[PDB]
């Protein structure tokens, strides 16, 4: 689930 | 390098926002997820963020253009 959190930061 | 697996990894992130599964993330989907992220952006903020990725000017982000943004940042390892 960590990867999803990282990918979410790239969306910001 | 954009591998097949990576395309699927991006899909997981896309579906995180696209709840109903329409294939296009609107301000409603964004606002809902943003709140769970611990933030609370206003309507103007949400729409402005959409315009950042939307290079078409339709007011919505789809999978194709979503990939463009992700790849643009992933191609930089510095």
């Amino acid at each position: 689930n960590d990867r999803l959190q990282e990918l979410v930061k790239l969306f910001k | 390098q954009l591998t097949e697996e990576q395309i699927a990894e991006f899909k997981e992130a896309f579906s995180l926002f696209d709840k109903d599964g329409d294939g296009t993330i609107t301000t409603k989907e964004l606002g809902t997820v943003m709140r769970s992220l611990g933030q609370n952006p206003t309507e103007a903020e949400l729409q402005d963020m959409i315009n950042e990725v939307d290079a078409d000017g339709n007011g919505t982000i789809d999978f194709p253009e979503f990939l463009t943004m992700m790849a643009r940042k992933m191609k930089d390892t510095d």
